[PDB]
């Protein structure tokens, strides 16, 4: 079966990603 | 190292004028 | 290097009223001193009114001369940020 | 307030995905509420449009062409999948209700991000560097000694009135 | 520099103590109840367009003129869930009231700023149950006061020289 | 007046006990082992003190607002307290003013630093890292002299410029101070 | 516990006067009346040197730590050691022109604000003259 | 800081971001 | 197509390749218990398990290995305190490397079972689908679940044919692997006593032996069936999730209450033990019993074992570190070189003053002496000038009773200052802070971190038990209501049973 991944969840797993980095890299450099 | 991680913020940038100006457009339906 | 304020508690400053460090507010714990004499002194171990003269040899066994720089400096004699 | 003092809970970042999420959805709510309310669609011939909606009716009772273009031109995305938004309100407070659980079990062990060590490293031989984590890290002391002697009666804290964190006149 | 913000208000205005900042607490924990409420409801009450083989998010086609979800079985779903009278079976009132509720609620939570701005404080309960003697029965307001003590007597360690902290 | 003012930062031969009245001091040369991120709070002003005629007059000062806080730019910021606390100098006065005053430290003994720590009220510890810095742990007051020279426009109140050397805040011993020079005009006031 | 006699019993002059709950309770209002907006909980929020505290008072000059000489004091306040005159600073009797919620003060209504002073310390503890550290 | 706490978050940013592209140009690509 | 976060339900009509990601799990699990153990052989340092043990060490998986037996490597050290011992196979190495041959080997399986999932056993004889009688494949399972309790109990446990399991006296001095028998009274059901732990898995095993042979040979009922929907193995998956979210909620307990399975020799001590002051008591127990012989202060402190006044150390307590304060608990306040000795505090009255502790809720915490009588006799101030009860006020010293310093007494009131911010955390050790870098800056021992992880587990698991019996209970509908949902179906009154047409 194929996996379909629209240009919209590109952008926001790509903005969940991101912005969950953002926040923890404050703390994974600690 | 520090600073210039942080400055993924560019990234969130980039994909803040990607998906305004090139997301896959709304289709009337 | 250690904490001169610290280091003035463990002599005779921190068991009496040192005449030349502590706060004005520190001469209340005793009768007549407070407000007029203790202007006067804070402004060897203090002698003026006659009667100012015996509230003070009264008190003059609970009185200690030993001048701390950071204790005075800044006007810390008469206000140093202890209030209630 | 207990939190803030002893836990630096702020500071933690799963309750920021709850914040996120709380006020996320709290947006969401008022955005989508708003945004339904004002793309109406003109069912009825009176002022006031409640009235212009029974609920066996199978149309659309706003214009979600015309909400989506409203957001995509005011904010520069809109949803376009109303089941997508809808989800998406689920989504919101409910993994934010959730991240802010996994920084609380994580609290339950005293698991804290109370500090950055890089900082206090730094803070502890700079007496300049002041930034507002620190400052928070202070208040969070004043919590601990001030609150501590009420708020936990039976440790026996007898915090006398001179080891108290104070600043300045207060 | 935010949580500063939140500690040092706490400390001087007893925010959480003030009315307006418990309608806004009331405005965006309503509003993400509100929120997860409406968007649970319609993922709920999805018609089936599509297979369990994909998404249902493909059911929606942007534009069209049926309603995505079934207003009536939601409607039926959460009034039998509470009572059905306290169900909004009309889906503007539905939105009103999610578009009112945290909006009227972060209204007065930003009329609690702006009303301890000129230092109308939170309520302040510091020592009001006492005993016969008249000792002090302290309260949870008193505790909150100790933890607001603690940040007050704290913030801005050198930037006062007087007592009171007026402004 | 006072409402065409809100020029406060700015101060305006001659021939028994005398006494210097009004003495305004207006300003920062710093010296590498600037600019005035301080923006107008730098001048003295207001200062009373003794002038003892001996042939030098001896300008025992006592009172007045005669410290400043300045920071000052080099991008390196450098606090100092700009003063002539208990300044004792010395010179028909025309002329001169060599003397010597006590820079106390920037930050009194009450003052705190971002980790709590003062050195007559706070932590003697660094209770961030609670099983670990002595030299930030305990506040070192200073006090240096500072040597100033004045030099005399006259009428009863005269005028002239400044120029007086010291160092910086040394953070209660956490750091090393530079040594300010700080030129600039003075105005002093004389009458018996 | 509960007021009563024992709470109610402070130094007059080497004598004891009672206090009845009325009493007490009118200066309490009194005292919130014309006093408490320095003298909060005990303390002067004007000086914080000089609370309101029984050992403070007693150590006053003259003693201020009796109800006879807390009515000499609002009538005629001095400074801590009695050499300095204050009543154009401090609320009296001898200031009714300046201080106007001291008009209306008899000697059976300050004689219930000597009351308050002296009665409360017994009651709240260190609390009383100990200002937010032991609120 | 951690030494290891850019890997901590390129290892967060990236290891996903490969991930959801992957995923799009498989499906871009029908 | 599948949405990314369906793309493994390719596999529920896929029996075959359901067993072959299942065993590519398990070869990813064991391969990392091989991979994690390995790790922590090369990061072990095993010359110290007095003041330094495996639990100083972050070490997660060493003493789950330790817990069962498993005690020396092929490098020659045991952890009991040995070198030069010879345990045979079963090593921290290889059981390590045994389960990375079960990784491999668990790998080529799954390669097996992922080419030939179109096997006849999956296949319903009656219909041609791919089918799995979970009734029979349960009571199969729970049969040999309870083989392997019972056999665990009553072969490795009590040690008849296997190792044991590790031991402890209640402080954790002496603690080894020894042999347990089960306990079958009430005292079985104490979690702190071994002999129950072993007593269950003999009981549970021979419970879960009957009812495994139960659901062999008894079949479910016609509405147990249709209510749980025990044709669809989602119900095994939302039950199942039920199950390890319990276990993950009781394993984040008994690691952080402490039981037997979790000794304090292998994990440290718990929390608990520092609030009750556990281990002071019992430090203070055995001073008093020399003190009542009249064994002096020098000599009734320098039989305290280093081991025991370790554990009377806030650094220790697994409530203490924070939840990016990684690594090793020697990545805190060090590696504990000696003990400094008991810090007697006494004034220049000589009269004893002792420290309150810190609980495990404080990041600072004032240093207040207090004497037997309770009232505050010195303490450290914030506010210095108008003090009355500082160090250099009250003339206090500090004396210290066995350690490295026994017999030795510092009266200058910064160096009796120091040892008292180090007495707020208990006994005062001397750190090694070059080791690893060793900041001060508090860590978690594998206690914290094992029920942490095991509590945000089993609650991001209790979502997933309700996903999935979501998704059981409603697998009519997950594509969504029906279409032809009448109006009257949902309308109240128009029925006299909710849901049903037949009470209209
Ligand atoms: C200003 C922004 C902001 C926002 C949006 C939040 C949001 C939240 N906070 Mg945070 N908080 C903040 C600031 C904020 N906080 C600050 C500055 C502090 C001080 C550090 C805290 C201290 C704090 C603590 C101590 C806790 C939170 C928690 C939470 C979560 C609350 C979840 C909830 O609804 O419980 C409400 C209750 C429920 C949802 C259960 C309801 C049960 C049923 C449905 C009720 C039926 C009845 C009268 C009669 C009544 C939510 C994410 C909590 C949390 O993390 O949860 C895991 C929590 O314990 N916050
Ligand atoms: C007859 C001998 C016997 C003995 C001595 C024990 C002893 C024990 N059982 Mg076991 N048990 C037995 C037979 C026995 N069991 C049988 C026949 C069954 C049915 C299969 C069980 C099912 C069972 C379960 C489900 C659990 C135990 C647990 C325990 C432990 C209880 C203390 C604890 O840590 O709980 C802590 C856990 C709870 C209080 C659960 C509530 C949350 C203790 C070792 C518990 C355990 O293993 O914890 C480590 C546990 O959860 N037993
Ligand atoms: C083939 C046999 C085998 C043997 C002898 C071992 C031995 C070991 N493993 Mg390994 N392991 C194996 C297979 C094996 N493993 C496989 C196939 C995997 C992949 C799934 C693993 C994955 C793994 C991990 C991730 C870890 C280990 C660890 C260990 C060590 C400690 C085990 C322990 O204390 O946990 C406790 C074990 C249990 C509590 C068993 C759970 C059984 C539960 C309680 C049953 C409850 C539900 C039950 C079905 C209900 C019905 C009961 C019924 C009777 C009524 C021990 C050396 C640990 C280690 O130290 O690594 C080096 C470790 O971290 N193993
Ligand atoms: C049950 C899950 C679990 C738990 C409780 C632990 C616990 C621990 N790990 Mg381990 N580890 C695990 C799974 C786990 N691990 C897995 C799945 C991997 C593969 C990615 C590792 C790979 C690993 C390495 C390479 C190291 C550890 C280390 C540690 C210890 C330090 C804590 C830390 O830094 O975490 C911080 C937690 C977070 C930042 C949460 C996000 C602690 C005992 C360290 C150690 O001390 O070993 C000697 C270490 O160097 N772990
Ligand atoms: C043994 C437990 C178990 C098993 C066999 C499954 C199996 C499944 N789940 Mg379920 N689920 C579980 C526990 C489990 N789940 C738990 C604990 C949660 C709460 C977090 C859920 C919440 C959940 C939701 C909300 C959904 C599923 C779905 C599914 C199905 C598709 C999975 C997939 O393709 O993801 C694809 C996964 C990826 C592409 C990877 C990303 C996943 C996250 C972001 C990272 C994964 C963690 C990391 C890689 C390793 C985890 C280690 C482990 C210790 C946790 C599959 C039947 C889906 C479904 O039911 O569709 C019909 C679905 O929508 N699950
Ligand atoms: C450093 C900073 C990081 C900050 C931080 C902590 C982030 C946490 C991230 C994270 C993983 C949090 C966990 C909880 C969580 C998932 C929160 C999500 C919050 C979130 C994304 C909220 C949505 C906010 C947002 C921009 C909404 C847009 C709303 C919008 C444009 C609606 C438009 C709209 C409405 C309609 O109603 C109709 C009809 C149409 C058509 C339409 O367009
Ligand atoms: C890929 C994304 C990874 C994100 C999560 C991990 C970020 C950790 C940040 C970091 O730098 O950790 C760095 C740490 C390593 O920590 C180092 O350890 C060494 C000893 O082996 C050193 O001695 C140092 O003490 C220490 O810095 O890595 C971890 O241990 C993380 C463990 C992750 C698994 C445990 C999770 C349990 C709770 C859930
Ligand atoms: C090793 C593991 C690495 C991979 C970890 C997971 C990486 C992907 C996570 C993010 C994918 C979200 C992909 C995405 O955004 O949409 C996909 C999905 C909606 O799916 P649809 O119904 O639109 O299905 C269409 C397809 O594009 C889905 O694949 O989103 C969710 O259901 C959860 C919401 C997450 C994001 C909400 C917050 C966004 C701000
Ligand atoms: C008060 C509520 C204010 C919430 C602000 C957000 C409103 C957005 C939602 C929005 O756009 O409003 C839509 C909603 C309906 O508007 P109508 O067109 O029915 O009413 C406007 C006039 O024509 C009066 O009927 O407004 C109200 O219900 C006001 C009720 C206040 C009763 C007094
Ligand atoms: C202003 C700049 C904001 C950019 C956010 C970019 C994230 C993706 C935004 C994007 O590309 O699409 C906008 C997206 C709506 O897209 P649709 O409703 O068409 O998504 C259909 C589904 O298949 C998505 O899984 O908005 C959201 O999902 C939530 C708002 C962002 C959180
Ligand atoms: C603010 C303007 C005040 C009001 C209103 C009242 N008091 Fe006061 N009080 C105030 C100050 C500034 C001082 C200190 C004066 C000094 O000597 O420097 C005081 C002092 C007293 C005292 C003496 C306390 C002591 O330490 O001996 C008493 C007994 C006293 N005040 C009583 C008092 C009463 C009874 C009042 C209400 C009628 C009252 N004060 C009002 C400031 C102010
Ligand atoms: O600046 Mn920010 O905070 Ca308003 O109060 Mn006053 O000032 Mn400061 O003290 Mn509190
Ligand atoms: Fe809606």
């Amino acid at each position: 079966q194929p996996v379909e991944l629209n240009r919209t969840s590109l952008y926001l797993g790509l903005l969940l990603i991101l912005v969950l980095a953002l926040l923890f890299s404050s703390y994974f450099f600690n | 190292m520090e600073t210039i991680t942080y400055v993924i913020f560019a990234c969130i940038i980039a994909l803040f004028f990607f998906a305004i100006f090139f997301r896959e457009p709304p289709r009337i339906t | 290097l250690v904490n001169v304020v610290d280091e003035k508690l463990g002599t005779a400053y921190g068991e009496k009223i040192d005449l030349n460090n502590t706060n004005i507010a520190a001469f209340i714990q005793y009768r007549g001193l407070y407000p007029t004499l203790a202007k006067l002194i804070v402004k060897s171990v203090v002698l003026l009114t006659e009667r100012q003269k015996q509230i003070l040899r009264e008190n003059l066994e609970h009185f200690t001369v030993t001048v701390e720089t950071a204790l005075v400096e800044g006007g810390d004699r008469y206000n140093n940020g202890l209030y209630k | 307030l207990f939190f803030q003092g002893f836990h630096n809970w702020t500071l933690n970042p799963f309750h920021m995905m709850g914040v996120a999420g709380v006020l996320g959805g709290a947006l969401l709510c008022a955005i989508h509420g708003a945004t339904v309310e004002n793309t109406l669609f003109q069912d009825g011939e009176g002022a006031s449009t409640f009235r212009a909606f029974n609920p066996t009716q199978a149309e659309e009772t706003y214009s979600m062409v015309t909400a989506n273009r409203f957001w995509s031109q005011i904010f520069g995305i809109a949803f376009s999948n109303k089941r997508w938004l809808h989800f998406f309100m689920l989504f919101v407070p409910v993994t934010g209700l959730w991240m802010s659980a996994i920084g609380v079990v994580g609290l339950a062990l005293n698991l804290r991000s109370y500090d950055f060590i890089s900082q206090e490293i730094r803070a502890a031989e700079d007496p300049e560097f002041e930034t507002f984590y620190t400052k928070n890290l202070l208040l969070n002391e004043g919590i601990r000694a001030w609150m501590a002697p009420q708020d936990q009666p039976h440790e026996n804290f007898v915090f006398p009135e001179e080891v108290l964190p104070r600043g300045n006149a207060l | 520099g935010t949580f500063n913000f939140m500690i040092v208000f706490q400390a001087e205005h007893n925010i959480l103590m003030h009315p307006f900042h418990q309608l806004g607490v009331a405005g965006v924990f309503g509003g993400a109840l509100f929120c997860a409420m409406h968007g649970s409801l319609v993922t709920s009450s999805l018609i089936r367009e599509t297979t369990e083989t994909e998404s249902a998010n493909y059911g929606y086609k942007f534009g069209q003129e049926e309603e995505t979800y079934n207003i009536v079985a939601a409607h039926g779903y959460f009034g039998r869930l509470i009572f059905q009278y306290a169900s909004f079976n009309n889906s503007r009132s539905l939105h009103f009231f999610l578009a009112a509720w945290p909006v009227v609620g972060v209204w007065f939570a930003a009329l609690g700023i702006s009303t301890m701005a000129f230092n109308l404080n939170g309520f302040n309960f510091n020592h009001s149950v006492i005993d016969a003697k008249g000792n002090v029965i302290n309260t949870w307001a008193d505790i909150i006061n100790r933890a607001n003590l603690g940040m007050e007597v704290m913030h801005e360690r050198n930037a006062h020289n007087f007592p009171l902290d007026l402004a | 007046t006072y409402d065409d003012i809100v020029l406060a930062n700015k101060c305006p031969a001659y021939p028994q006990t005398y006494r210097i009245a009004r003495l305004c001091l207006q300003p920062f040369l710093v010296k590498e082992e600037t600019k005035l991120v301080t923006r107008e709070t730098t001048s003295l002003d207001q200062i009373q003190g003794e002038l003892k005629v001996n042939g030098s007059l001896t300008f025992v000062e006592e009172d007045g607002i005669d410290f400043q806080p300045v920071t000052v730019q080099m991008g390196e910021r450098i606090p100092l307290l700009f003063t002539v606390k208990n300044l004792v100098a010395s010179t028909s006065i025309t002329t001169d003013f060599k003397g010597e005053f006590n820079v106390p430290s920037y930050r009194t003994a009450n003052f705190l630093d971002p980790k709590g720590r003062g050195l007559a009220s706070g932590y003697d510890s660094a209770i961030a890292l609670p099983q670990a810095l002595a030299r930030a742990n305990v506040k070192r007051f200073s006090l240096t002299k500072g040597q100033i020279s004045l030099n005399v426009k006259v009428d009863g109140e005269i005028a002239g410029t400044f120029e007086s050397e010291q160092l910086s805040d040394d953070d209660m011993g956490a750091h090393e101070p530079h040594e300010v020079k700080i030129q600039g005009v003075f105005y002093a006031s004389i009458e018996p | 516990a509960e007021l009563t006699p024992e709470v109610l019993t402070v130094p007059l002059n080497g004598k004891t006067i009672t206090l009845t709950e009325k009493q007490y309770l009118e200066g309490k209002r009194l005292f919130q009346y014309a006093c408490a907006s320095c003298h909060v909980g005990g303390i002067t929020k004007t000086n914080p040197s000089l609370d309101l505290r029984t050992e403070t008072l007693a150590l006053a000059t003259p003693p201020r730590d009796n109800i006879e000489g807390l009515v000499d004091y609002m009538k005629n306040p001095t400074t801590y050691d009695g050499e300095q005159e204050i009543a154009e600073v401090h609320p009296s009797l001898r200031s009714a022109d300046i201080f106007p919620k001291m008009r209306n003060l008899t000697e059976k209504d300050l004689v219930a604000i000597a009351g308050h002073i002296l009665v409360e310390p017994k009651i709240l503890g260190d609390k009383w003259g100990g200002g937010k550290v032991y609120y | 800081v951690n030494q290891l706490g850019l890997i901590a978050t390129a290892l967060f940013v990236l290891v996903p971001s490969v991930f959801l592209i992957i995923l799009y140009v498989q499906t871009e690509s029908q | 197509g599948l949405p990314w976060y369906r793309v493994h339900t390719v596999l529920i009509n896929d029996p075959g390749r359901l067993i072959a990601a299942h065993l590519m799990h398990t070869a990813l699990v064991a391969g990392w218990a091989g991979s994690m153990a390995l790790y922590e052989l090369a990061t072990f340092d095993p010359s110290d398990p007095v003041l330094n043990p495996m639990w100083r060490q972050g070490m997660f998986v060493l003493p789950f290995m330790a817990r069962l037996g498993v005690t020396g490597s092929w490098s020659g050290w045991s952890i009991t305190g040995e070198t030069g011992i010879d345990p045979g196979f079963w090593s921290f190495e290889g059981v390590a490397l045994a389960h990375i041959v079960l990784s491999g080997l668990l790998f080529l399986a799954a390669c097996w079972h992922w080419v030939y999932w179109d096997l006849e056993l999956f296949r319903d004889p009656r219909t041609g689908e791919p089918a799995l009688d979970l009734p029979k494949m349960f009571g199969i399972h729970l049969f040999l679940a309870g083989l392997l309790c019972f056999g665990f109990g009553a072969f490795h446990l009590t040690g008849l044919f296997g190792p044991g399991m590790w031991v402890s006296d209640p402080y954790g001095l002496t603690g080894s692997v020894q042999p347990v028998a089960p306990e079958w009274g009430p005292d079985g059901f104490n979690p702190y006593n071994p002999g129950g732990v072993v007593a269950h898995h003999i009981a549970a095993g021979i419970v879960g032996i009957i009812a495994g042979l139960f659901h062999i040979l008894v079949r479910p009922p016609q509405r147990l069936y249709k209510a749980l929907r025990m044709g669809n193995i989602e119900t095994v998956l939302s039950s199942s999730i039920a199950a390890v979210f319990f276990a993950a909620f009781v394993v984040a307990g008994t690691m952080w209450y402490g039981s037997a399975t979790t000794p304090i020799e292998l994990f440290g001590p718990t929390r608990y033990q520092w609030d009750s002051s556990y281990f002071q008591q019992e430090i203070n127990r055995r001073v008093q019993a020399s003190l009542a012989s009249g064994a002096t202060l020098e000599e009734a402190w320098s039989a305290i074992p280093e081991k025991l006044a370790f554990y009377d150390y806030i650094g220790n307590n697994p409530a203490k570190g924070g939840l990016f304060r990684t690594g090793p608990m020697n990545k805190g306040d060090g590696i504990a070189q000696a003990w400094k000795g008991h810090a007697v505090f006494r004034n220049k009255e000589g009269e004893e003053l002792f420290v309150r502790r810190m609980p495990a809720f404080f990041e600072s915490f004032p240093v207040i002496l207090t004497d037997k009588n309770g009232v505050v006799k010195a303490d450290i101030p914030f506010r210095r000038a108008e003090s009355k009860y500082s160090f250099e006020q009250q003339g206090v010293t500090v004396s210290f009773y066995g350690g490295e310093l026994n017999g030795q007494t510092f009266t200058d009131p910064p160096t009796v200052k120091s040892y008292a911010r180090k007495a707020i955390f208990g006994e005062i050790f001397e750190f090694d802070t070059e080791t690893l870098n060793s900041d001060g800056i508090f860590r978690t021992s594998p206690r914290g971190w094992f029920t942490f992880a095991h509590a945000v587990f089993a609650l991001l698991f209790f979502f997933g038990h309700i996903w999935h019996g979501a998704r059981t209970l409603f697998r009519d509908v997950f594509s969504g209501i029906d279409p032809e949902l009448s109006p009257e179906q949902v309308e109240w009154g128009f029925y006299q049973k909710v849901g049903d047409v037949t009470t209209r």
